[PDB]
């Protein structure tokens, strides 16, 4: 929408529902329900509570920060960098 | 055909995922997260050495 966005996330952001399909490295994210040749067992149907849809960055592990699978065979999954609140 | 180069590796991980999928899915999802980062170290030389 705009070039200069101003927002913040809650710590790790396990409840992150923001729309973004790119990693912190600017890599394209793979769809969770896709079937490119990847090694994984993260089926959206197994975690419907975390709202896994399309190819948007999500965090079903509740780790340090949201990540996503890449469509590049050179990489498996990469983290996403989102501005977090100070407190 | 498909990518069946890591047939043994995939099977091991799958068997573990299937077993843990019961209730240890929370642990499984975390374990895989820490193991896959190590896979980048192993598969780096492993996939390079293994032609088939």
């Amino acid at each position: 929408y705009v070039e200069f966005s101003e927002e913040c996330m809650h710590g790790s952001g396990e409840n992150y529902d923001g729309k973004i399909s790119k990693t912190m490295s600017g890599l394209e994210c793979q769809a969770w329900d896709s079937q490119s040749p990847h090694a994984h067992g993260y089926i959206p149907s197994k975690f419907p509570n975390k709202n896994l849809k399309k190819n948007y960055c999500r965090n079903p592990d509740r780790d340090l920060r949201p990540w996503c699978f890449t469509t590049d065979p050179n990489k498996r999954w990469e983290y996403c960098d989102i501005p977090r609140c100070a407190a | 055909g498909s990518v069946e180069k890591l047939t043994a590796d995939a099977e091991l991980q799958r068997l573990k995922n299937e077993a843990a999928e019961e209730a240890e899915l929370e642990r499984l999802k975390s374990e895989r997260h820490d193991h896959d980062k190590k896979e980048a170290e192993r598969k780096a030389l492993e996939d390079k050495l293994a032609d088939y």
